[PDB]
C-alpha cells in the first residue's frame, strides 16, 4: 500500500519574503472607495517564507510534515498540476480523526477519518510513451480510513496531467484557518510567468468554503504527485510551494471603486 | 532603569509615564531665550527704538 | 407648533427657528424572502429512531427550506428551549445562513451543562459550546424511547480526557487514560482507564438520570446570503418610493433604486462609511439595489412674534422651487440662495435688516401686514 | 507674491479644513459599538425584541449624544479663538484703514 | 437624524433625555450667530457707502 | 448524614487542592451556580476563607 | 497605556471606539503646535542678533 | 470573556471620559494662555522696541 | 500569583509586609508588589512598556526615509526597535536614522530642544 521512496539529494531550506502576500477579504460585506480597518489573522508583511521543491535536475520531493501553528499561508508556482492536495491533523495515524483535501485528477475528495497515513505519502502519473499518454496510476497516502464523520465529494472532470516545459504559469494561493469546528479556505488563482521564487504583488484572497469539520490541526503535510517511466523509479517533476504562518494583526484595507482591495498597510510592521 | 530601579521611591514623573503620560520638550531652549532676550536689549542700548 | 414645543412656550419671540427637518413617511412595506418552497425537515431532526452519544455527536447541514416551527406544535414537546444571539419572538421574520443541526442524548442533570460558560464532564470532555454563541438549544425527555429495563447501555459518555475540548470539536479516540506514572500500554487497570462509559438508561431512573435528547441549531444572521428562511410571504418590489422594507430578515426604511454597484457571488449586502446598509442584493431577481434614506432636511421658521400675529413663512434650504418637498404652497414664493421661502411677498426695496435669513436676504411683517 | 506663494493663505484655508474634519468625524463615528452588539440600529431591532433591543439600543443612544456633545465643545472653543482674531481685524480696520 | 435615523423605536426612546439636544442646539445657534456678527464688525463699520 | 435546616451545618476548608474532576465518576448535580467566579476560571484560583 | 495597561482583552475591546484617541490626540498636538508657537511670537520678533 | 466584557466596558467608557475631560480642560487654559502671550507680544512690540 | 495575574517585570522589593498582607497597590489601587507563595520574598512588579516614540518623516511623496526618535533612550540593548548607525543624542531623545550635522540652518521639521531636521543631499 505505502512506499517509502529513495535516492533524493540533501539540500538546506530556501528562504523566501512574502512580500505583501497573503490578504483575503475578511468579511462578505460590499464596500467601495474606502479604507477599513481590520484585525484578523494575517500573514504580516516581508515576512519569512519557507521554499520548499519538486525538481528532478540534484533531485528533491519535498512533502515534510510541517506545523499548523495559528493558521497557515500557502501558495505554489506550477507548470503541471503537481501539488494535489493536503492532510491535516495531530498524531496522522489511526489514533485520531484527520482531514484529507485531495485533488485526485477526476473528482475532488474531502474526508475527514481515522487514516492512517503512509510515511512518506504521494500520489502518480505514468507516461506511456507508447500513444504519448499521462494517466493516474497510483494513490498511496494512506493504509487505512476508519470511522469516517465527513464526507463530500465534487463533480468529475479531467485533470490535465502532461508533464510541462518552461517557466510556471499559475500562481495558487490560499489560507488555511481553524476555528470553532470550522476549516476555513480563502483562495486566489494568478497566470504566473516566472523561474524562481514567490513573484512579488498584491491580490486579495476571496473565501472559498467553510468545512464543519470538528478536529484539532497542528501538523499538515503537502501532498505531490509523481512522475513514472518502486522506491527509485521515479521522476520529481517540476514544481515549487511556499509555506508561512498567520498572525494576528492589525491591517489598513484599500477597496477601490468597483470593491476589490487593492492595496493594504500592515499597521504593525515598522513605526512608518 | 531609573523608574525600575528607584520603586521605594514612587516618584510621581515614573507613575505618570507608566500610564500614557508624557511631557514633551520646548523647541527653544532656554540658552537660546537667553539669546534672543539679549539681542533686544543690546539692539536698545545701541540703537533705541530704530 | 414644532417651534413652540421646542422652546416650552405658548408665545414665541420675533426671529428664526431651526424646525426639524423635512421628513416624509413609508406607504407600504416591501418583503423578500428567496422563492423556497420545502419545509425544513423536523421530522429528521426531531422524530429520529436514534441519537448519537454524547462523546460523539452528530451534526447536519439544514439548507434550502422553510424554518416554519409550528409543526411542531401538534407533537412535540420541549423542557428546554433556549436562543442566545436570537429572540424566539423574532425567529419568523428572519432568514439563517450556515444552519446546522448537532444531535446527542445526555442524562437530565446534564442538560444544563449544554450552554456557553459551562463546566463538568460534557462541557469539558464531550460537548462545548462558544462563548460567542449564536444559535437554540432545545432538549426533551426521551425516558420511553431511550430506556430499557435492563439499562439501555448504547449511550456512551467520556469520563477521562487530558485536557478541554475547544468549542465544536469532536473526539472519537479510544486511547488508555493516563491517571498515574505508569505509561498504559494497554493494561486497562490500576491507574489506566478506558475513556468512555455507559448510561445505565432504565425507566425507573429518577429524573435526573433519565435520557434527554438534545438538539442544537446553529447559525448566523444578517450578513450573508441565507438559504434557510422563516415562513414569510414576499410581495413586490416597489421602486422610486419610500418605503419599509425586509431583506432576508434586514429591516429598514427608505427608497430603493437600482445599482451600478457590482458585488461578488458572495456578497449579500452592502454598507458605507457608517457601516450602514446602503445596498442590497434583491433574493429573487439577483440585481443590485442601492437605498438611500426618506427624508433630507433643510428646514427652518420665520415668526414675527406671536404676540402680533400667526402668520409664520416657512424656509426650505435643500428646495430649488424652479411635489417640491415642501408641507404646503399657497403663492407666496420666492426663491433666494438661501432655500425656498414660502409665505412671504418679495419686495423690490431695499430696507434695513430686521429678522436675517441669510445670503443677503431679511424679513419683515409690513402693511393689511 | 500672493500668486506664488500659496501657504500665504492657509490661515483662512485652516478654518475650512477644520470644520469640514469635525463634521466628516461625526459621520464616521457612526460606526462605533459603543458596547452594544452592532452599530446599527436596524441589526438590533430585526433580531431582539424589545425589551432586550432597549438595552442595546441605550447603548448607542448615548454614545452618540456624546459625539454630539464633543463636537459642540469643540466648535465652541474654536469660535473663541475666531472671535478674538474677528476683535483684531475690526481694531486694525479702525486704527490702520481709517 | 444623527442618533435614531428615523428609527421610530430609537426615536421614541430618545426622547427620555430631550433636554439634551435643546441644549446642543442653544449652543451652535449662538455660534451661528456670533458669526454674522464678527462680519459686519470687521467690516461694516462705515454705514456711508 | 445532612443536617436539617434549621439548624445547617458549617464546615472550614484548608490547606488543600480544589480538584473538582473528582466528583466526575460519582457525582450528579441538579444545581450548580457560581456567583461571584466563572465556573471555567475555578480551576485558576487560590480561595481564602 | 491609560486605559488598557497592557491587558491584550482590553485592547481589542478599545478598538470598538478607536477614533476617539485620535480626536483626543490631534486636539493635545494642536496645544503642543500653539507652544512653541507662542514662545516666537514674544521673544524671537528680530532676526537680526 | 461574556462577563468580562461588560465589567471592562465599564471602565473603558469611564477612563474615556476622564481623558476627554483632561483634553477639555487644557484647551481652555491653552486659550487664555495664548492671549496672555499675545499681550506680551504687543508690550514687546510697543513698550521694548 | 495566588490566581492573580498579569504582565510585568519582577524585582525584589524592601517592602515590608505585615503578616496578614499578601499584596501591595499603588496610588490607582493596581498590584505592584506580591508576596511569593513558597518563598516568602517581597516582589515588586513594574511594567514591561514605557514610552516615548515619535517618527520624522520627509513626505512619502519624495522618500521612504524615517528617523525615529525615543525620547526616554540615553544611547550612551537600548529599548529601541533597531539601530543602523546614524544615532545621535540630544536632550530631546535619542534620534536614529539621522546624521549629524555641524552647520546651523533655517528650521524645517523641528524635533525639540534646540534641534530640527529636513532631507538634503544621495537625499
Ligand atoms: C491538540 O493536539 C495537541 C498535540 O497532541 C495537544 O497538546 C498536548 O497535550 C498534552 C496533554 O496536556 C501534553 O502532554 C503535550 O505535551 C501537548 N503537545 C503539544 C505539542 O503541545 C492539545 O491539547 C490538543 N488540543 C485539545 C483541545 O485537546
Ligand atoms: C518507512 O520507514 C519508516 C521508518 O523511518 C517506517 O516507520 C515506515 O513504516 C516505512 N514505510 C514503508 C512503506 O516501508
Ligand atoms: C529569514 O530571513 C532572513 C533574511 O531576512 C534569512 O537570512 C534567514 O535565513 C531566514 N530564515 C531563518 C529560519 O532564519
Ligand atoms: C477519485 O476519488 C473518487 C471518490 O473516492 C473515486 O470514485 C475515483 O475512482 C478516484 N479517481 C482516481 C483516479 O483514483
Ligand atoms: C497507450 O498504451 C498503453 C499500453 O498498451 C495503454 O495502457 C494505454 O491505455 C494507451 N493509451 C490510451 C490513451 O488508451
Ligand atoms: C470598475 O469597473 C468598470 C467596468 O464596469 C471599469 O470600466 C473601471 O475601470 C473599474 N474601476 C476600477 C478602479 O478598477
Ligand atoms: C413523529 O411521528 C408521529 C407518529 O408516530 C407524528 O404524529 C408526528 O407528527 C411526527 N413528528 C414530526 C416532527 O414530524
Ligand atoms: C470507531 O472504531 C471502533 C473500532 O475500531 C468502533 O468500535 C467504534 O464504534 C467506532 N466509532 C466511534 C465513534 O468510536
Ligand atoms: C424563483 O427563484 C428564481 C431564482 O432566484 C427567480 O428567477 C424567479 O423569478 C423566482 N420566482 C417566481 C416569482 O415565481
Ligand atoms: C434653481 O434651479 C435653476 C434651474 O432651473 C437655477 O438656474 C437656479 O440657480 C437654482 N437656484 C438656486 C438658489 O441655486
Ligand atoms: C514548600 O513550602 C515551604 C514553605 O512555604 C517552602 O520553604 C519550600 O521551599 C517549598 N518547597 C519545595 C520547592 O519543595
Ligand atoms: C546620557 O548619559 C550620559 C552619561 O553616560 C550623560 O552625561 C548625558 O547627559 C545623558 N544624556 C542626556 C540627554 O541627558
Amino acid at each position: 500500500q505505502c512506499v517509502n521512496l529513495t535516492t533524493r539529494t540533501q539540500l538546506p531550506p530556501a528562504y523566501t519574503n512574502s512580500f505583501t502576500r497573503g490578504v483575503y477579504y475578511p468579511d462578505k460585506v460590499f464596500r467601495s472607495s474606502v479604507l477599513h480597518s481590520t484585525q484578523d489573522l494575517f500573514l504580516p508583511f516581508f515576512s519569512n517564507v519557507t521554499w520548499f521543491h519538486a525538481i528532478h535536475v540534484t533531485k528533491r520531493f519535498d512533502n515534510p510534515v510541517l506545523p499548523f501553528n495559528d493558521g497557515v499561508y500557502f501558495a505554489s508556482t506550477e507548470k503541471s498540476n503537481i501539488i494535489r492536495g493536503w492532510i491535516f491533523g495531530t498524531t496522522l495515524d489511526s489514533k485520531t480523526q484527520s482531514l484529507l483535501i485531495v485533488n485526485n485528477a477526476t473528482n475532488v475528495v474531502i474526508k475527514v477519518c481515522e487514516f492512517q497515513f503512509c510515511n512518506d505519502p504521494f500520489l502518480g502519473v505514468y507516461y506511456h510513451k507508447n500513444n504519448k499518454s499521462w494517466m493516474e496510476s497510483e494513490f498511496r497516502v494512506y493504509s487505512s480510513a476508519n470511522n469516517c464523520t465527513f464526507e463530500y465529494v465534487s463533480q468529475p472532470f479531467l485533470m490535465d496531467l502532461e508533464g510541462k516545459q518552461g517557466n510556471f504559469k499559475n500562481l495558487r494561493e490560499f489560507v488555511f484557518k481553524n476555528i470553532d469546528g470550522y476549516f476555513k479556505i480563502y483562495s486566489k488563482h494568478t497566470p504566473i510567468n516566472l523561474v524562481r521564487d514567490l513573484p512579488q504583488g498584491f491580490s486579495a484572497l476571496e473565501p472559498l468554503v467553510d468545512l464543519p469539520i470538528g478536529i484539532n490541526i497542528t501538523r499538515f503535510q503537502t501532498l505531490l504527485a509523481l512522475h513514472r517511466s518502486s522506491s527509485s523509479g521515479w521522476t520529481a517533476g517540476a514544481a515549487a510551494y511556499y509555506v508561512g504562518y498567520l498572525q494576528p494583526r492589525t491591517f489598513l484595507l484599500k477597496y477601490n471603486e468597483n470593491g476589490t482591495i487593492t492595496d493594504a498597510v500592515d499597521c504593525a510592521l515598522d513605526p512608518l | 532603569g531609573d523608574c525600575l530601579g528607584d520603586i521605594a521611591a514612587r516618584d510621581l514623573i515614573c507613575a505618570q509615564k507608566f500610564n500614557g503620560l508624557t511631557v514633551l520638550p520646548p523647541l527653544l531652549t532656554d540658552e537660546m531665550i537667553a539669546q534672543y532676550t539679549s539681542a533686544l536689549l543690546a539692539g536698545t542700548i545701541c540703537s533705541g527704538w530704530t | 407648533s414644532e417651534t413652540k414645543c421646542t422652546l416650552k412656550s405658548f408665545t414665541v419671540e420675533k426671529g428664526i427657528y431651526q424646525t426639524s427637518n423635512f421628513r416624509v413617511q413609508p406607504t407600504e412595506s416591501i418583503v423578500r424572502f428567496p422563492n423556497i418552497t420545502n419545509l425544513c425537515p423536523f421530522g429528521e431532526v426531531f422524530n429520529a429512531t436514534r441519537f448519537a452519544s454524547v462523546y460523539a455527536w452528530n451534526r447536519k447541514r439544514i439548507s434550502n427550506c422553510v424554518a416554519d416551527y409550528s409543526v411542531l406544535y401538534n407533537s412535540a414537546s420541549f423542557s428546554t428551549f433556549k436562543c442566545y444571539g436570537v429572540s424566539p419572538t423574532k425567529l419568523n421574520d428572519l432568514c439563517f445562513t450556515n444552519v446546522y443541526a448537532d444531535s446527542f442524548v445526555i442524562r437530565g442533570d446534564e442538560v444544563r451543562q449544554i450552554a456557553p460558560g459551562q463546566t463538568g464532564k460534557i462541557a469539558d470532555y464531550n460537548y462545548k459550546l462558544p462563548d460567542d454563541f449564536t444559535g437554540c438549544v432545545i432538549a426533551w425527555n426521551s425516558n420511553n424511547l431511550d430506556s430499557k429495563v435492563g439499562g439501555n447501555y448504547n449511550y456512551l459518555y467520556r469520563l477521562f480526557r487530558k485536557s478541554n475540548l475547544k468549542p465544536f470539536e469532536r473526539d472519537i479516540s479510544t486511547e488508555i487514560y493516563q491517571a498515574g506514572s505508569t505509561p498504559c500500554n494497554g493494561v486497562e487497570g490500576f491507574n489506566c482507564y478506558f475513556p468512555l462509559q455507559s448510561y445505565g438508561f432504565q425507566p425507573t431512573n429518577g429524573v435526573g438520570y433519565q435520557p434527554y435528547r438534545v438538539v442544537v441549531l446553529s447559525f448566523e444572521l444578517l450578513h450573508a446570503p441565507a438559504t434557510v428562511c422563516g415562513p414569510k410571504k414576499s410581495t413586490n418590489l416597489v421602486k422610486n418610493k419610500c418605503v419599509n422594507f425586509n431583506f432576508n430578515g434586514l429591516t429598514g426604511t427608505g427608497v430603493l433604486t437600482e445599482s451600478n454597484k457590482k458585488f461578488l457571488p458572495f456578497q449579500q449586502f452592502g454598507r458605507d462609511i457608517a457601516d450602514t446598509t446602503d445596498a442590497v442584493r434583491d433574493p429573487q431577481t439577483l440585481e443590485i439595489l442601492d437605498i438611500t434614506p426618506c427624508s433630507f432636511g433643510g428646514v427652518s421658521v420665520i415668526t414675527p412674534g406671536t404676540n402680533t400675529s400667526n402668520q409664520v413663512a416657512v424656509l426650505y434650504q435643500d428646495v430649488n422651487c424652479t411635489t417640491w418637498r415642501v408641507y404646503s404652497t399657497g403663492s407666496n414664493v420666492f426663491q433666494t440662495r438661501a432655500g425656498c421661502l414660502i409665505g412671504a411677498e418679495h419686495v423690490n426695496n431695499s430696507y434695513e435688516c430686521d429678522i436675517p435669513i441669510g445670503a443677503g436676504i431679511c424679513a419683515s411683517y409690513q402693511t393689511s401686514q | 507674491s500672493l500668486s506664488s506663494t500659496p501657504s500665504a493663505l492657509g490661515k483662512l484655508q485652516d478654518v475650512v479644513n477644520q470644520n469640514a474634519q469635525a463634521l466628516n468625524t461625526l459621520v464616521k463615528q457612526l460606526s462605533s459599538n459603543f458596547g452594544a452588539i452592532s452599530s446599527v440600529l436596524n441589526d438590533i431591532l430585526s433580531r431582539l425584541d424589545p425589551p432586550e433591543a432597549e438595552v442595546q439600543i441605550d447603548r448607542l443612544i448615548t454614545g452618540r449624544l456624546q459625539s454630539l456633545q464633543t463636537y459642540v465643545t469643540q466648535q465652541l472653543i474654536r469660535a473663541a479663538e475666531i472671535r478674538a482674531s474677528a476683535n483684531l481685524a475690526a481694531t486694525k480696520m479702525s486704527e490702520c484703514v481709517l | 437624524m444623527y442618533i435614531c435615523g428615523d428609527s421610530t423605536e430609537c426615536s421614541n426612546l430618545l426622547l427620555q433625555y430631550g433636554s439634551f439636544c435643546t441644549q446642543l442646539n442653544r449652543a451652535l445657534t449662538g455660534i451661528a450667530v456670533e458669526q454674522d456678527k464678527n462680519t459686519q464688525e470687521v467690516f461694516a463699520q462705515v454705514k456711508q457707502i
